[PDB]
């Protein structure tokens, strides 16, 4: 079996930074054919994935000169100059000659690297899905670097897990800028039983925690 | 040139086959190989097997062995795969690619295909109920409030959401469904207008639920 | 088998089946597949060459005749051209290796045809079975997936040579 | 030193000694026979040819020390003539030593 | 041949007589104890190794940079490594000259055989004399002792031939 | 062909020419030639050796245990039973190489005489064309130059072979 590891998966970049991608193996990527077979992939967010250097040093014909195939040995790496917007997303490390084909984990570039500057919304739940039995509330996020605010929940001043769940936008084109929409779904019995639903949202831009309380009757 | 086209979205009940098909033209079918390959929602990419059209030699993964067949129609130059067990762990997207036929020669996933998603649960269609929001505390007026709908109790994954007729394009952030702990999803679309504009801009969340194709135009009411 | 086979571009080692309906070349699976995971670990393998380690080595006479410098360059230079001597040496063992490696598979495939069919059939040619009965296109695969069964063909082949007998 | 210089990429010279060192008890550096700087015959430049003053050379001992908290290469070279004539032109002393420490 | 004999546990090298009389595994005493005595006496002298002496070789760097200890250092490393590969091709080298060795001696004893019957027999299977005429008890030893005789059998070889042709 | 001819002194490989009017040994020019070209280029490169420079190298322990002179003297005592071992190890090669080369050179010309005549006559002992048809002294020379014509005496063959088919 081959174990493709994925060194930095975490790689937020700056606009013509030239910034490097690493792949290590269990073994040897060579085959009796010769050329050893790493042909890195790229799955840009919506979009199918894509090829760029074929074998270890071959540039795919619809593949900007920025992007560089390289290493020899196990150690083989990726290093895209001037990264640019549409270079963002996901790569991958190519399946190693073993027939175990192994892509590995993947790698996420950022579009920049500026501070947070998140919008912080809630908004309460109309009376008509209040009348269908589902009882949920929404805590917005509109722009910050990260992809995660920890909003944690507090009914009537106690935290509230598991009830929560997140949903990520991706970085926004016009400026690095992702968006959050936690929401956390409760019965009409939880919603009639408890007044206050003050949430929690910290991050980097907020030295100080912001909570919206949103009382039942307003 | 570029032609790897994938089937269509499939949805079942876990424990019946499934049958992928991705249809190939546009590029010399010389007994090249295809390759199949799973995304499980949001998270890795796990090879699932390989075909040479060149031959009948198929290389299903240890993981998934008996379930998976694969097969090729040279004739229509199309490969299929068949997942005979289905897993709620299944449910994922799948991807094709091509693959050389000679194992004496390499691999090359030079195209790849349009992804059919693959949802198995134990849930029938089910339509969305779309409910509005509002702004209450009026957010923040002096910059922008916020409106939303959320479309919510649904269980096929494709949904469109058409903001004002369509009209509605920037301010609109609809966001990942996330599946209801009980097998449903939940969608939430929302639009960020500064506070000025609360009667003269109407708000309309115009959402279908292609599967079910339950058109239904909802009214964004700003309740404060 | 003195003849190489330029139609079998799949695998290394095939076979070319000939029924009334036809004529074809298939490699065998298990075969190329086995032997290609070996050979290639081979290569890897001996890729390693682990260099001795870089430990910051020079001096000079120091213009006292601090030979050191003639000393730790010979031993550079002795190193080197003893050591490429020794990989090439490598290379030509590995290299014979996976050549008597593969006449061995060969080998091997034609005794496991053999032990199949057995008096069945006539050792003719380089390397071809002349069946006395009628192997069917499946007959053909149970032959190559090793499921073949002498006694079903046994009494009609038996016959068959009698009357050339 | 190559090897050394295998493990160095950046250097920055510094004026470890002045000339007013050895003007007090010696001669400036002269020249060197068709070796001009670009016209006019001279000498290194990181190194000083020490010359005798009024045909004294007396024993000059002078050291210094790496105040920079940073690696410094400091060279020095010593003169073999050929005749006593040079010598005795060039350092007036015949028997000498040149003592590093 | 290509088939080896479990019967034949005295030694390597041997016959299996067949007479009216019954059936034997005789091992050829000659070659299999000279033979042995080659092969044990390859194996002590390839023992030999000799390493190079006890020099009472260490050095360090004495705080001074003194270099000898990474230079005796890597000669001990590079004098392993490069010993052991060339002890490893000894080995080898000597495991062939064995077998081949050993499949000389085989031809050879085969030739002893056609050269002492001729046309007496005929060749026939992997290493089988087939007898025209009927070698006693004795006529296998002496075939075995070297001592076989063409002209006694000769003629009732002959006419046996002349019947079957 | 397993026998050595004794006659054929003037070069290694050679034929044995049999005609109505006699019989001879007829080296083949271009092949000894060639080949006793590539072995004695293989003789005088394989002697270069070219040793390390005499880098006037020598050392003592100076009273004070400069082991120096011991290092110094393992390396030379090292490099040799080193380069000599390995220096053993190309003269074995090379032989191996110049006993396979002449052992393909045998085959090459025998195919080169199989390709000519075909089946204008049979394979019979070790290495001889039994001509169906007369090979004339010049016929004999055609084959040799490689400028033996099949059609000529084509149809003669053919018939005798059906005679005694």
């Amino acid at each position: 079996d081959v174990v493709m590891t994925q060194s930095p998966v975490s790689l937020p970049v700056t606009l013509g930074q030239p910034a490097s991608i690493s792949c290590r193996s269990s073994q040897g990527l060579v085959y009796i054919d010769g050329n050893t077979y790493l042909n890195w992939f790229q799955q840009r967010p919506g979009q199918s994935p894509r090829r760029l250097i074929y074998n270890v040093f071959t540039r795919d014909s619809g593949v900007p000169d920025r992007f560089s195939g390289s290493g020899s040995g196990t150690d083989f790496t990726l290093k895209i100059t001037t990264v640019e917007a549409e270079d963002v997303g996901v790569y991958y490390c190519m399946q190693g000659t073993h027939w175990p084909y192994t892509f590995g984990q993947g790698t996420k570039l950022e579009i920049k690297r500026t501070v947070a500057a998140p919008s912080v919304f809630i908004f309460p739940p109309s009376d008509e899905q209040l009348k269908s039995g589902t009882a949920s509330v929404v805590c917005l996020l509109n722009n910050f670097y990260p992809r995660e605010a920890k909003v944690q929940w507090k009914v009537d001043n106690a935290l509230q897990s598991g009830n929560s769940q997140e949903s990520v936008t991706e970085q926004d084109s016009k400026d690095s800028t992702y968006s959050l929409s936690s929401t956390l779904t409760l019965s009409k019995a939880d919603y009639e039983k408890h007044k206050v639903y003050a949430c929690e949202v910290t991050h980097q831009g907020l030295s100080s925690p912001v909570t919206k309380s949103f009382n039942r009757g307003e | 040139q570029v032609q790897l086209v994938q089937s269509g979205a499939e949805v079942k009940k876990p424990g019946a086959s499934v049958k992928v098909s991705c249809k190939a033209s546009g590029y010399s079918f010389s007994s090249y190989g295809i390759s199949w390959v799973r995304q499980a929602p949001g998270q890795g990419l796990e090879w699932m097997g390989w075909i040479s059209a060149y031959n009948g030699n198929t290389n299903y993964a240890q993981k998934l062995q008996g379930r998976v067949t694969m097969t090729t129609d040279t004739s229509t130059s199309t490969a299929y795969m068949e997942l005979r067990s289905l897993r709620s762990d299944d449910t994922a997207v799948f991807y094709c690619a091509r693959d050389r036929p000679h194992i004496l020669t390499g691999f090359d996933f030079d195209y790849w295909g349009q992804g059919t998603l693959v949802t198995v649960s134990s849930a029938s269609t089910k339509g969305p109920s779309v409910f509005p929001l509002a702004p209450s505390s009026k957010s923040t007026s002096g910059g922008t409030a916020a409106l939303g709908c959320l479309v919510k109790d649904y269980f096929p994954e494709p949904v469109t959401v058409s903001w004002n007729s369509g009209a509605l394009t920037s301010g609109v952030h609809t966001f990942p469904a996330v599946l209801q702990s009980s097998g449903l999803y939940s969608l939430s679309s929302v639009v960020t207008v500064p506070s000025s504009s609360l009667g003269t801009q109407t708000y309309i969340c115009n959402v279908n639920h292609k599967p079910s194709n339950t058109k239904v135009d909802k009214r964004v009411e700003p309740k404060s | 088998i003195e003849g190489g086979w330029t139609g079998m571009v799949d695998g290394w080692y095939g076979y070319h089946h000939q029924n009334e309906q036809g004529s074809g070349y298939a490699a065998d699976l298990k075969s190329t597949q086995n032997a290609i995971d070996g050979i290639t670990n081979k290569v890897n393998s001996v890729i390693e060459k682990m260099n001795t380690q870089f430990t910051a080595v020079g001096k000079e006479f120091n213009h006292l005749e601090k030979r050191i410098e003639n000393l730790n360059k010979k031993v550079d230079d002795g190193f080197l051209d003893i050591w490429t001597y020794n990989a090439e040496l490598l290379v030509l063992l590995e290299n014979e290796r996976t050549l008597d490696y593969h006449d061995s598979n060969v080998k091997n495939l034609y005794e496991k045809v053999r032990s199949q069919l057995k008096n069945n059939a006539k050792e003719i040619g380089n390397g071809c079975f002349e069946f006395y009965h009628k192997c069917d296109n499946t007959c053909m695969e149970s032959v190559k997936n090793g499921t073949y069964d002498y006694p079903k063909y046994s009494e009609e082949a038996k016959l068959n040579r009698e009357e050339i007998d | 030193l190559k090897h050394l210089l295998s493990r160095i990429n950046h250097f920055e010279k510094i004026q470890i000694i002045p000339k007013s060192s050895w003007s007090s008890h010696e001669a400036s550096l002269g020249v060197s026979s068709a070796c001009p700087y670009q016209g006019k015959s001279s000498f290194f430049r990181n190194v000083v040819w020490l010359i005798k003053k009024n045909s004294t050379y007396p024993t000059i001992k002078r050291s210094y020390n790496n105040t920079n908290q940073e690696d410094l290469l400091v060279l020095w070279g010593i003169h073999h003539p050929n005749d006593a004539a040079e010598q005795t032109k060039l350092y007036q002393n015949p028997t000498t030593y040149i003592s590093v420490g």
